[PDB]
């Protein structure tokens, strides 16, 4: 709609973006799976896992595709799929002043091509990954703890770890060290069930 | 499914000993530099016990992770990048025993 | 078998003598909304939870409390629960039946059906 | 001559015609190399011939630049030699093939 | 400033500046602590008439990312956007 | 009021008992206990009279009380309660 | 629309030679920045005398937090528990049961101000103006224990700043 | 026996007899309502299910209307989203503001519905 409290919806953007979502898809057929615009102007160009090293090179060193920056590098655990870690790339078009974004999946065990080679700056954000989630990035430089503690176990961002963990940290005087012993809370996280029984969105409505 | 880093179980079993040959030439040197107050045997003991709490373990894929992840810790270890209160942290000395007798557990609590 | 138990750095307490249900959650019955009831649920087996000494607080050394893991059918919330080496518990989604309503039965003319006040 | 290209890192070419024709012409022969009926031949070699054709046509490497809008004519030159080398690589990928595998079931379903 | 007529001559030498002018402290140039109340104004959607919801609801006016390509089931090379034009030099101070 | 142990009730009716531990920590401390119980304060206040069979009370000061209620005044053996406030109404009979 | 820092080229006259010469023997820019800082020793010291002076303060200022009474003197918490439901930090702990009046009060209400993020959103969401971030900052104790707030030490401080509170109240709800 | 009928385009296929609520609830939309319950005789008082019918002039009660063949039911169209907030408005002309100190608030029906529609 319009009036002030709309957000105004720009089509030139939403028009170019699917054009270059299309130019994507065409020339790399072999790993391109899916291209979506968003509704606020966001292209995203989902990739099959084989295709991060040669999708990522594209998207860098092409004429008509300068995405010379390496914006952000994350996961996203969703455990209801047999690939609950999806790997998102968010990369910089400083030539063409855009942005896109690369979807991959990964199992638990599968590992992922590290992008390093492309992005120097995929280094700590692989890491990163593999810290909170448990990915894996085969050909990595130096692939360790960035986040957590030194002896840690368990990777927490993944949505079935416990928000407190499973251990916790005191000073003891008789062995004169920190020491890590099993999580006991003063006050248990009281835990809200606020979602509303009604529907809200009509137009995200999955079929029965 | 594409493996990690072997296709065998004993090409997995390879990296396990690697890691273990390591891991037993270390104890040595992480009492020393360390300064522990345990034994070599203590340490090569517990680097004994680790290894044999994944040995129930077939699928090679998790064979490899299990020696990354073994091998990360080694390099926090020789790098002196853990303190002595995370090397001493696998010797649970703070915590109680947990007696897992069913009538030793009805005594205590209402754990199951 | 994905046997990925000895990854996730879950202690061995919190594997074996864990109890997993996995349920489609029931209709709050003070609403005749139904969104919540539409995605299957993960969560463990309640334990003790004492009270603070210093403040009456509920403590707790649960730290899987509130997990609550939610999953698009059944198949994923079993096999979910199968990788991390869970005794899982699953309940069969319930349904209302199909009803025959019909407002004009409440002026039936020979059945019981007449209602007394609108 | 101009004095510097303003990027750190960036030198300035004295032939910079040369250059680019030269690049221009071995990105062709890449792409000559790569089958016919694949996009990424067809929209490259489309790419660079406009681009091989406004180098030729303009002498001034102010115009030229202004005419390539690629910046700074150092910065078309780089964008080439990548232009080249990813040639190169995906002579190698061929990515023109069919796709690998399509996603399992609902892998790009959102929400769930 | 309580600085005597030598001092504030030799300070503003010694800075090289009229430091009485730009005083960093602040003496009287604040706003009072007493303010007046206010009397904030009404929003656009404020209207007892031609204002129901559903011609307002930007949230509900989303719609699910369309889909470009899928793999289930001579044209022109197309850039993200058009090439960004050339920034210019700055007429204030071109050159700091 | 006072415990039988000597202690200070609060409002909800809290003392710990003499075969309670916790008391110990009032040893060499004070025990913190509010001297103003609201439910005696509130009783104190009169019933207001108002002719009118429906009043609404905002807690006074407008927006610097309670969301405004509406209370019936119909109920001749007992008083109209704000449910916020506190205060009591009633009809003049 | 953009500006270029250095990127500027020295003039070679002899004058100027001579100068640049002469900045680098006699330390010019090194005496430059020695009278700087000597004319910021003539200054007067922005100190105040704390805590005989006190730093300025607004009417929002969000300090220690306090339970507000209705000017009968009845408490306004009435338990609708949203100050509670929207703490980011889960710090407020809230019980309820009906009062022998029957009113809607709080039997326990306890906030951890070692925990509390000093947010604010409490006081934005009562309805009743009843728990309400007061003016004071200055409440450090010697153990942890004092800062697990019961319901009384609320209480109790509300009574304390009331008149402060009230005033900032009525100085600021204009612009809530 | 199945009758064929349209919740927004899509085909459905229902029993005769079936009223327009449980036809939208067979494709996942529930009308909101305050009156009718599923185990309880149909009111038709509250009028919150109001819905518009494709081609038809006058809004029809989903609670209580039964369907016919060939009927597309636009739930979430411009007729129905005005009689919905106009409902939902006269609910709320007389409701008390006792939301902070009302047991139901949080899982109450007239809140969420008031949110939603
Ligand atoms: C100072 C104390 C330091 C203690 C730290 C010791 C460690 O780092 S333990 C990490 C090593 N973990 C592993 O190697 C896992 C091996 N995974 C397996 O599946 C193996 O058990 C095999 C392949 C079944 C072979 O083992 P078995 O001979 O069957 O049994
Ligand atoms: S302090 Fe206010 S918001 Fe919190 S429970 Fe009491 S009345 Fe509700
Ligand atoms: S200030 Fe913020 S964190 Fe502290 S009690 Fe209020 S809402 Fe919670
Ligand atoms: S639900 Fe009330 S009129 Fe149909």
């Amino acid at each position: 709609d319009t009036r002030p409290t709309i957000r105004p919806r720009n089509d030139v953007v939403h028009k170019q973006l699917s054009a270059f979502g299309q130019y994507v898809a065409e020339i790399l057929p072999k790993y391109v799976q899916q291209v979506q615009v968003s509704c606020f102007n966001e292209l995203e160009i989902f990739i099959h896992p084989d295709g991060v090293i040669p999708v990522l090179t594209f998207l860098r060193d092409h004429t008509n595709a300068q995405f010379k920056s390496l914006a952000d590098l994350t996961a996203v655990d969703v455990p209801t799929r047999q690939n609950r870690f999806e790997i998102v790339y968010n990369l910089l078009s400083l030539r063409f002043n855009s942005r896109i974004r690369v979807k991959t999946y990964t199992d638990e065990l599968t590992p992922i091509e590290s992008s390093v080679t492309v992005y120097k700056a995929a280094n700590w954000y692989e890491r990163e990954i593999w810290d909170m989630f448990g990915v894996f990035f085969a050909n990595h430089p130096d692939l360790r703890r960035i986040l957590t503690d030194y002896g840690f176990e368990g990777h927490p961002f993944r949505k079935d770890f416990p928000l407190s963990g499973y251990v916790e940290l005191r000073y003891d005087d008789e062995v004169k060290r920190v020491v890590a012993e099993p999580v006991e809370l003063a006050q248990e996280f009281r835990k809200f069930d606020l979602n509303s029984p009604w529907e809200a969105f009509p137009a995200y409505r999955q079929p029965p | 499914v594409k493996p990690i880093f072997s296709r065998d179980m004993n090409e997995a079993k390879r990296r396990v000993r690697e890691l273990y040959r390591a891991w037993y030439r270390e104890v040595p040197n992480t009492v020393h530099l360390f300064q522990l107050d345990i034994s070599v045997k203590q340490g090569r003991d517990k680097v004994r016990e680790m290894f044999m709490k994944n040995a129930h373990v077939t699928d090679p894929r998790v064979v490899d992770l299990l020696v990354i992840k073994g091998k990360m810790e080694l390099e926090e270890t020789i790098n002196v990048w853990k303190q002595r209160t995370h090397i001493m942290r696998f010797f649970h000395e703070t915590e109680a025993p947990r007696p897992t007798d069913f009538l030793s557990k009805f005594y205590v609590g209402h754990d199951p | 078998k994905l046997d990925i138990t000895t990854l996730t750095g879950v202690p061995e307490e919190h594997i074996k003598t864990r109890k997993v249900r996995i349920f489609v959650p029931a209709r709050n019955n003070m609403q005749s909304g139904v969104n919540n009831t539409k995605k299957w649920k993960m969560e463990f087996d309640t334990r003790e939870r004492w009270e603070n000494p210093l403040m009456g607080w509920s403590s707790t050394a649960d730290p899987l409390s509130n997990l609550v893991l939610t999953f698009s059918t059944k198949e994923d919330a079993v096999a979910f629960a199968e990788k991390n080496g869970w005794s899982f518990d699953v309940e069969e989604r319930k349904v209302p039946k199909p009803k025959s309503k019909s407002y004009g039965a409440n002026f039936s003319w020979n059945k019981r059906t007449r209602v007394s006040t609108k | 001559l101009k004095k510097t290209t303003g990027l750190v890192g960036l030198a300035v070419c004295e032939t910079p015609h040369e250059r680019l024709k030269i690049l221009y012409t071995k990105i062709l022969d890449v792409l000559g190399q790569i089958p016919k009926n694949a996009a990424y031949r067809k929209y490259t070699e489309q790419i660079t011939n406009e681009k091989l054709g406004m180098v030729k046509a303009e002498p001034d490497v102010k115009k030229l630049e202004e005419q390539l809008q690629g910046g700074q004519i150092e910065e078309v030159i780089l964008q080439a030699e990548n232009e080249l080398s990813l040639a190169r690589k995906m002579l190698r990928w061929k990515p023109w093939e069919p796709l690998v595998e399509e996603p399992p079931a609902n892998q790009w379903k959102w929400p769930i | 400033a309580s600085a005597t007529r030598v001092i504030q001559l030799l300070r503003n030498w010694a800075s090289g500046r009229d430091l009485q002018a730009k005083l960093q402290l602040r003496y009287q140039e604040i706003s009072k602590r007493t303010q007046p109340p206010p009397k904030l104004p009404v929003g656009p959607s404020h209207k007892l008439s031609n204002n129901y919801y559903c011609t307002r609801d930007g949230r509900r006016e989303a719609m699910p990312p369309s889909i470009v390509m899928s793999s289930q089931k001579e044209k022109k090379a197309v850039t993200p956007a058009p090439p960004i034009k050339r920034w210019e030099l700055s007429k204030d101070q071109p050159y700091l | 009021r006072t415990s039988p142990t000597g202690e200070k009730v609060t409002h909800t009716g809290q003392a710990y008992d003499d075969g309670d531990y916790r008391r110990v920590r009032f040893s060499d401390r004070q025990k913190e206990v509010n001297e103003n119980f609201a439910i005696d304060l509130i009783a104190e206040q009169p019933v207001s009279e108002v002719g009118s069979r429906v009043i609404s009370c905002d807690g006074g000061g407008g927006a610097l009380g309670h969301p405004r209620v509406y209370i019936n005044l119909d109920k001749e053996t007992k008083t109209g309660t704000c449910g916020y406030c506190g205060l009591q109404f009633r009809q003049p009979h | 629309t953009y500006k270029f820092v250095n990127m500027r080229e020295p003039s070679m006259d002899m004058k100027s030679v001579t100068d640049r010469a002469a900045q680098t023997l006699l330390w010019t820019e090194l005496v430059r920045g020695l009278g700087m800082t000597l004319s910021y020793l003539f200054r007067e010291p922005a100190t105040i005398n704390y805590p005989f002076e006190k730093g300025p303060l607004s009417p929002r200022f969000r300090g220690e937090h306090a339970l507000r009474r209705y000017p009968s003197g009845e408490e306004r918490c009435i338990a609708c528990k949203l100050c509670e439901a929207v703490c980011p930090a889960q710090a407020i702990t809230i019980e309820a049961e009906p009062r022998a009046d029957g009113s809607r009060r709080t039997t326990r209400y306890d906030i951890d101000m070692t925990k509390c993020i000093y947010c604010g959103f409490c006081q934005e969401a009562c309805p009743v103006d009843a728990i309400v971030e007061g003016p004071n900052f200055e409440f450090s104790t010697e153990t942890h224990e004092e800062l697990l707030y019961n319901k009384e030490k609320l209480l109790n401080n509300g009574d304390k700043w009331e008149a402060e509170i009230a005033a900032n109240i009525q100085a600021d709800y204009l612009y809530r | 026996n199945l009758i064929e009928v349209f919740v927004d385009g899509q085909s459905v296929m229902v029993e005769p007899g079936t009223t327009v609520l449980q036809a939208c609830e067979k494709v996942g939309m529930q009308i909101p309502r305050f009156c009718y319950h599923e185990r309880l005789s149909v009111a038709g008082n509250c009028r919150m299910c109001l819905v518009e019918i494709e081609k038809a002039p006058k809004v029809v009660a989903a609670c209580a209307m039964p369907v016919m063949k060939g009927w597309n039911i636009l739930t979430n169209s411009e007729k129905s989203k005005k009689a919905r907030e106009g409902v939902m408005e006269f609910l709320l002309a007389n409701h008390p503001l006792d939301c902070p100190i009302c047991d139901q608030g949080g899982e109450c029906d007239l809140q969420d519905q008031s949110m939603m529609f």
